[PDB]
């Protein structure tokens, strides 16, 4: 969004008139540096290339999930969305680091839910139900 | 140390040195070494036995002149080391080589040993942090503010046409001939000897160069002016005497447009340009004819642009828009481009760092020059 | 449920894309990928190593041209992915591919793996909600508005006669040969070489293609025009030079009716049409002869209709009326047919849904297409 704002400012009449005036004075240092040294074109290309992966990420469904089946479905949605990386040129190492971060969020959410469950206090069959649900979540992962 | 990089347009006749970001080359001077010809006899005479820069021009008659490089190729490397040291002296740039990256320039299609030895001199004799040896057509295009064009650079030692389209150089269309301002000045000296004026000393050769710069022109067409036998013109020598130039005024700079006047089986400057254009792809030819950029001092001859336009029109197809762009700063277009290039943050990615030179050596500069 | 379906007639020569319901394909561009072949030297040059669409045509002299399709078969699938990405870019269709069903077209009797890989690309990379690989000829007939006839579609890569009865393409009467417009342009390049005018570069093959599109015709009597003295019409090349064509003007499109001129022992285009008609039912032959519909770009040669009518009359039975229809929208007839088909509500029942491909794979397209 910030790069789109900068690009919209760059196309405004004031900037173009300034560059035209500097060109007419043969002050090509500033104009060439503005065209090339900004890095705005490369940054725009990179963020636009990354946008399909970042657009409408379902991570909120994982963060708002309060039940283990909801966490499992949110993980399904997150990985189905991560399958969109093929269309982009995202770094694969960066993708693995994103998967690390998603694992961190999954661990935090599971810890929160199990803290609300109070596993040791409840009877054994309920504990087994919660355990098989959690291990189904891990198998889904 | 990442101070302002030092741009050195390393011309064969004139060296133009300055810091990157300056609008113009602040320190320009002729590219020769003068040595005292006569015998030192008095206490308190001129100090030093090597005169470079305006000190050599002030005492030109006292000195024997040697040019370190011919046709863009360095023949004497000790003299070139001395001149590049003088570029850093207290008179010129008042700085230390260790603290500034250097942007050097050389003619296209030059020998590889020249580039290797230049990098060796700039990394070993001078402990420069970073070096970048650049071709000159790109700098002409930077200085004139285009990305597309065919740069016809005619300097003191080398003439060459380089076509570039949208910032892409065509390395196989680059035309080069070794006929330039120094050859024209030698031919003018020969013609002046054929008038009756013998200029056989080296300072007298500098006087011949001044004659060429001052009183010489290119006729729009050679045949009618040759057959007319116009009157002679008076040129005042440095010592006060006068000389009658006559046909040497225009027959001398015609060497650019027909090198066969000295027996060279080479191409004219117009043929160099047209061959560079026509060796390009078929679709780029019309765009290249409309964007011709002149550079170098030898393109400053009176009536040069008109004759070149007529010749290119004779050689180009019918009804093709030929438009030759001839900026006022043709002499310093290459340096102004080098200054524009060296001021960019992208320039940090182009040079050869010192440690990178130690790792590879000549290979690093050979890869990163192109 | 999804957005309006996107019709993509991907020919070997030019891709034609748009949204269903448009009168004409608004987004047509040549089906090749251009890559710069020269050395980028300066900052501010053209960005990107892949040039597709009008950006490839504007800088055509700068690029090596690669065709992904050959004879209706994708030979380079990375380039095909690039081109179909460009179809969805901000320059064409301005939309995301995850929202619009696709109606791709494929030439008859193509390899099965071609259709399978195309569906895999469209369902995995582009994540389309639905897909429907159609056939070009039946769409062209739908565009004409008729339900029964013969479509003789002659494109850049493949020419084929397909008879259709009440909207159903008879599959055992389809005739196809791989001699098409690109083969005619290669033959024209060979003949221009035999006339002294030599083109090598992939960018100059587009100049040859332009020469074919501009100055080439089909003579009604090849042997009569062969023996007579030629006129030698002159063609102006992009650089401004001229070339005298002469006998190559009409012998180049002769390849469509006589493949043996390049040593291929395959049927001619007239033979393709007549054998497609005569391979069908004896009851349908009269109405198939009375309903012939031309399509594709290669049917636009001057005098194509008269020549094909003469050949078909030579091969057809007597007392059979022959009516070759040559609609004005021959280039976009198949796309207009795809748009007409995709507008119908029945098209919802035709596509392979994304879930169907996910659960079945190539079998889903294999049953649904046929
Ligand atoms: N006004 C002029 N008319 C003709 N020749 C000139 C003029 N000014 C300079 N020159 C010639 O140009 C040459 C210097 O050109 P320059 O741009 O220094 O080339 P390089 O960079 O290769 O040394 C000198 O040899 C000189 O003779
Ligand atoms: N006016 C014309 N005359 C002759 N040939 C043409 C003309 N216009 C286009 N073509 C040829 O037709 C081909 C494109 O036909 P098209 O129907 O687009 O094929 P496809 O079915 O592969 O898209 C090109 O190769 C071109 O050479
Ligand atoms: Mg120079
Ligand atoms: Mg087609």
């Amino acid at each position: 969004r910030a790069l789109y704002r900068i690009q919209e400012k760059r196309e405004s009449p004031e900037v173009l008139l300034t560059l035209d005036i500097l060109k007419h004075g043969k002050r090509f240092h500033a104009t060439v540096s503005f065209d090339t040294d900004t890095g705005l074109k490369q940054a725009l290309e990179t963020v636009n290339d990354y946008n399909p992966l970042m657009k409408d990420f379902p991570l909120n469904d994982l963060l708002s999930a309060t039940e283990l089946d909801k966490i499992r479905q949110a993980l399904v949605a997150i990985f189905t969305h991560l399958r969109k990386i093929r269309n982009t040129k995202y770094p694969i190492q960066r993708a693995l680091r994103l998967v690390e971060a998603i694992s961190r969020d999954l661990s935090s959410q599971l810890l929160k839910v199990l803290g609300t469950r109070k596993l040791m206090h409840v009877a054994y069959e309920e504990f087994e139900k919660v355990m098989v649900a959690c291990f189904e979540v891990f198998q889904t992962w | 140390i990442a101070n302002q990089p030092v741009v050195i347009d390393n011309g064969s006749g004139v060296i133009k040195a300055g810091f990157a970001g300056d609008q113009i080359p602040k320190y320009c001077f002729p590219n020769y070494v003068g040595r005292p010809k006569h015998v030192r006899v008095m206490a308190g005479a001129l100090e030093g036995d090597i005169f470079i820069g305006p000190k050599a021009e002030e005492h030109r008659g006292l000195l024997s002149i040697r040019y370190p490089m011919e046709h863009g190729i360095v023949k004497d490397w000790n003299d070139m080391e001395r001149i590049w040291q003088y570029v850093y002296s207290k008179d010129q740039l008042q700085t230390f080589s260790e603290e500034h990256p250097v942007l050097l320039t050389e003619a296209p299609l030059n020998p590889r040993k020249n580039r290797e030895r230049a990098a060796e001199v700039f990394f070993e004799t001078f402990n420069v942090p970073a070096l970048f040896i650049s071709m000159q057509a790109v700098l002409s295009l930077y200085a004139t503010g285009r990305t597309t064009g065919v740069v016809l650079d005619s300097g003191d030692g080398v003439t060459h046409a380089v076509p570039i389209y949208e910032g892409f150089a065509m390395p196989h269309s680059i035309m080069r001939i070794d006929i330039a301002g120094r050859d024209v000045s030698r031919f003018l000296r020969l013609y002046l000897r054929k008038e009756g004026y013998d200029f056989h000393s080296s300072s007298e050769f500098e006087i011949v160069k001044a004659i060429k710069e001052r009183a010489c022109y290119l006729s729009i067409n050679p045949q009618k002016d040759e057959t007319l036998e116009t009157e002679k013109a008076q040129y005042y020598l440095p010592d006060g005497s006068t000389i009658e130039i006559g046909p040497s005024r225009f027959r001398a700079p015609e060497l650019l447009f027909r090198p066969d006047l000295i027996g060279e089986e080479s191409e004219g400057i117009h043929e160099v340009l047209v061959f560079a254009i026509q060796k390009s792809d078929m679709d780029l030819r019309r765009t290249l004819f409309s964007n011709i950029v002149l550079s170098g001092g030898s393109t400053l001859f009176k009536g040069f642009g008109d004759r070149l336009l007529s010749e290119v029109k004779k050689l180009a197809p019918k009804d093709v828009k030929i438009r030759i762009s001839a900026p006022q700063e043709r002499l310093y277009s290459t340096w102004i481009g080098g200054s524009i290039l060296a001021s960019l943050d992208t320039f940090k990615k182009m040079w050869v760092s010192k440690k990178e030179y130690e790792e590879d050596g000549a290979r690093s500069i050979h890869r990163k020059t192109f």
